[PDB]
């Protein structure tokens, strides 16, 4: 990163005169596709001897 | 019978798999009709050395 170092000392403050309202996206998964599987037509395929 | 007792409580259950039967089978095969050269392979005595 941009290496910086801060103008420290032990009667100085920094205070800010401006704001900036800034919107931060954020994407979160909360499901997933609801699968199923068959044993019998899977391992077999309509076969009565599988 | 699949859930294994004689009080099923509310809700969806899975029970099996459907599929429609087969009706009216039907084999296929190609129109020549020539028995395949059988007595020139066996009926024949000068079979060769191994
Ligand atoms: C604090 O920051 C805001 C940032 O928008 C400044 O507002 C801008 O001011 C300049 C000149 O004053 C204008 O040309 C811009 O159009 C302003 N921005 C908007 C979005 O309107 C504001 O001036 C800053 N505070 C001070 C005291 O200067
Ligand atoms: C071979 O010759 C025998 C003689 O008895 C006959 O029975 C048989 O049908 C013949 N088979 C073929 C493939 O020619």
């Amino acid at each position: 990163g941009a290496e910086n170092s801060v103008a420290y000392s032990n009667n100085s403050i920094a205070i800010p005169t401006n704001f900036t309202i800034s919107v931060t996206t954020e994407i979160l998964p909360v499901s997933m596709t609801k699968t199923s599987v068959d044993c019998t037509m899977y391992i077999c395929g309509d076969s009565t001897e599988c | 019978c699949t859930l294994k007792s004689f009080t099923v409580e509310k809700g969806i259950y899975q029970t099996s798999n459907f599929r429609v039967q087969p009706t009216e089978s039907i084999v296929r095969f190609p129109n020549i009709t020539n028995l395949c050269p059988f007595g020139e392979v066996f009926n024949a005595t000068r079979f060769a050395s191994v």
